[PDB]
């Protein structure tokens, strides 16, 4: 079966190889996988094709396929913009430049139409934060995760808000303006649930937050965009199903 | 390796991994050298890790019910208020699932934890001609993850364990994780709707009777038991502080400690 | 580095080493790509993780994970149940049950959203018409394939409404109600594109189309359905892009 | 290679000569790899110099004399005027040795040439009676490098060529470089007193005759043909654009092509 | 270098090997010398040619050249 079945089964004489049935019936039928589905016929078929068939040569589509090739893991993994956030003169120390629940905030069209049809998810998640300020200006900020947000308690997020004492001894990295030009942070996947649920949303594994650690210092007022790329790796796909990934 | 540097050097896990290794100030690394000496002749012992703390038991909350239901795996501390204003009680603390342990004090500082944990019980009374304590485990559905009084007078059947205030004085119990995924939540939250089925934390509770008005609840963590995901220091105020007075009205909080319940 | 990087490049003294420039400048810099986006840093980067960071373990998804994986490739090689047409006695020699166009007629919400992202893409297909008659009635269907129907001469097309004769000689399979249960006809992908445009849709590379060979004849007025499954095989996908797969 | 540089790399010699080699933006250099299908089934051959080209031939110009001297290595392209005011004419050509062709079309982004040249007559009449062609090696020292009617009567002893227009059709010439120098000047220029011996151009023109009272000239490169030192684009414009009538006046440009000549 | 350069030196990492001279300056530099100048870069140069670059070849000029040579001392004698 050149029909790229995945596997084949002719069950005609499948009833006379049963231990407890005796003269089992004998049935024409045959059953076939393609992918996900099951075919399983009750009496002969026909399969046919063109005379002297033949696949699409490869040679034909090398004006327009790339010699890379794409899956649903690529395509999860590639880097997206996920924000630009203003960073400005007037903002003290700890003040707030995002914080970015996961997956939430790389859930794109792109990332939404490919985890279509899985119940689930689970991934690592690298984060780069960069800054492009120019010789004369210096700064620094923080760029720390934290796991489960919606669910951990009260007091732990406010302490991140209230001291950045508390966002540095979290997992994190630190960003000097007049030195690094990028830096990132990966954290893995956890979390009590053993994937994310793409149906439900209940629980976004983590966030990543930037603060302000020292402010932007300049001789004048100024302000500074602060962009985030992200994305995923070390990518566990789920179930098929037909449930919605819920917006 | 080098006093300074041009750009971030010590970063966070480098330092606890050990491949940044931070100069002394003398430049000689033995002044900074574990030196094992010291712990050898005046302490007695060397504590490594926190595993070996929350294995030691404290006093977490006081029952005045001979029947009660208590949620075990609840790790939450006390709401605290302060003032400074004249005539008002400096701290106050109001506890939900109890007051803070050894246990509930380490665990403030991480994410998560996986394992079972032990239960300590001492009577207010050791009624001699119903000397008995039960101890449940309790698994109702229904049932909120909370504190609450025992109103149940149907759940056959259930795993108990026994133990009596007269001829011994302390019940031990040791509770089995028995939790729906391989990774708990500390303090998660607890709500109306919830009952005892959320994944965030073992589907058990414990349900405690005996015929002692009083009774005394403590644990620690069992041998299988660990905290996961650092995340630092927790909200948390002066425990010494908590004697304070100067507003003129005199302290009146109270922690739950054996002088304190044995004694009115 | 452990960022699941594609390649990475330290290019701080790459301006050393061409040929007609001399004393070429060193410029702390470093260059790492992440599947389709390449990051051209022009400083130095810090890159961290959690203290002894360990991936999420295999064996703590098995309680949701299909032990099967899926790509974009499987997802369109999923059969779907296309469409049910109706088949009555009264329809004559020669009369149309359905006329289906390809890619069109597997263009499901699935299969686009996979397809997303992707200028174009080519693929054999296999179609299945499947019928239940019970054993007092008979009948036959021809499940036939005809290319570019969209830009075909207009005789041709005219040829096979007019004259099931001109259905049997194209590539075609028959379906004899009482004998087979279900028959399949398996059409490589031919096109004067090299991949079908789904940018601009311009032209369908085929038709499906079920005409009655021989009426449904039985002792009184009766209809059945005709279901259609179809799915693609030897897949070759597009470049990427962000323009829009047409409605 | 590396997208970016700190100071120029991609240099002109560097990239043409292979020594620099840009990335693919897909990283892939597969994705520009030579890929000889796409000529070999839909192309049927596969160009890959203007060498090839500059052999195809194309016509020149369009005689109304009977016997002329004509410029065989003149290069130039007409002088064009544009305009888009109300009933003129859009655009108007004038030329001085000719219109353009492959050779003088390729010749216009190069400073150099070297060898030799061919030419190509078809006839306004074919006329029986008379039906010889003759093209002559024309050398006279005093003659313009320009476009003239002949008035000699004393060139004898030339080195002729003689075709028949009508047990032919077409006249075919072959050109030697016959040059005083190595490198020869495209399009060098043509003076008053200039005469022909300038050492910039073969000191060889041609002499046509015929009882033709028209033909049309086309030239092409001999197999010993070369242009030197590329210097970019020449000034051009649209031929397309040639049609343009937007003005009111209808379009009156009219190149030399075989359809053009013989039909009126 | 194809730039009948009499000598050249890349003198970037040149202040890195001066004995009394401690964490020496890396500057992009470098020095060449054509006939009686010197020049002194300070940073990077690019040095370009025709592709394919050929100089005139000798036997282009024998319909003028002298067979025999003439420096300064041939003209004094």
């Amino acid at each position: 079966k050149q029909m790229n079945v995945n596997s084949s089964q002719d069950t005609t004489f499948e009833q006379r190889s049963q231990e407890k049935v005796q003269a089992g019936e004998i049935n024409e039928s045959i059953e076939f996988r393609n992918q996900i589905t099951t075919f399983v016929h009750d009496n002969p078929i026909i399969t046919e094709q063109l005379i002297g068939d033949s696949p699409q040569p490869s040679g034909d589509v090398r004006s327009v396929s790339d010699a890379r090739t794409h899956s649903i893991i690529d395509f999860l993994e590639r880097p997206q913009f996920i924000g630009s956030f203003l960073w400005n003169t007037s903002d003290i120390e700890n003040k707030e430049i995002f914080s970015l629940k996961l997956p939430d905030a790389l859930m794109s069209p792109m990332i939404r139409e490919k985890l279509s049809g899985f119940t689930s998810f689970s991934a690592s998640t690298v984060f780069h934060i960069q800054v492009n300020a120019h010789p004369f200006q210096c700064g620094r900020l923080v760029l720390a995760a934290v796991p489960v947000p919606d669910i951990l308690p009260l007091h732990r997020l406010n302490m991140l808000s209230f001291d950045v004492s508390n966002v540095i001894t979290l997992p994190h990295v630190q960003l000097d303006i007049s030195k690094e030009t990028e830096v990132l942070l990966k954290i893995p996947y956890v979390s009590p649930f053993v994937q994310y649920d793409l149906v439900t949303k209940f629980t976004p594994w983590a966030a990543f937050l930037a603060h302000v650690y020292a402010p932007l210092n300049t001789p004048s007022a100024a302000s500074l965009q602060v962009n985030v790329f992200a994305h995923f790796e070390d990518i566990k796909l789920g179930f098929p199903t037909s449930a919605i990934v819920a917006q | 390796v080098g006093f300074a540097s041009a750009g971030t050097r010590d970063i966070r896990s480098s330092y606890v991994e050990g491949k940044f290794i931070p100069q002394d100030i003398t430049g000689m690394s033995r002044n900074h050298e574990l030196d094992e000496q010291p712990s050898q002749e005046c302490i007695g012992e060397r504590i490594l890790s926190f595993s070996e703390l929350i294995k030691r038991n404290s006093w977490r909350y006081v029952s005045d019910e001979k029947s009660l239901i208590y949620p075990a795996y609840a790790f939450d501390n006390p709401a605290a208020m302060y003032t400074a204003a004249d005539k008002l009680p400096v701290w106050t603390l109001t506890p939900r699932s109890g007051f803070p342990t050894l246990l509930t004090s380490i665990g403030a500082m991480y994410a998560f934890y996986r394992g079972g944990i032990r239960l300590k019980i001492v009577p207010g009374v050791a009624d001699q001609p119903k000397p008995l304590v039960e101890v449940a485990l309790f698994t109702m559905q229904d049932q909120g993850y909370i504190i609450k009084a025992n109103d149940y007078s149907t759940d056959f059947c259930s795993s108990n364990i026994y133990e009596n205030f007269v001829t011994k004085g302390i019940a031990e119990v040791q509770t089995p994780y028995y939790s729906r995924v391989n990774t708990s939540v500390v303090s998660a939250p607890v709500l109306y709707n919830a009952g005892n089925i959320s994944p965030l934390m073992p589907n058990v509770m414990y349900k405690i009777t005996s015929n002692s008005s009083n009774i005394l609840l403590g644990h620690s963590a069992a041998d299988d038991f660990r905290f996961g995901f650092l995340l630092g220091a927790p909200l948390a105020i002066s425990a010494t502080a908590l004697r304070d007075n100067f507003t003129g009205s005199s302290a009146t909080v109270s922690l739950p400690t054996f002088s304190n319940f044995y004694l009115s």
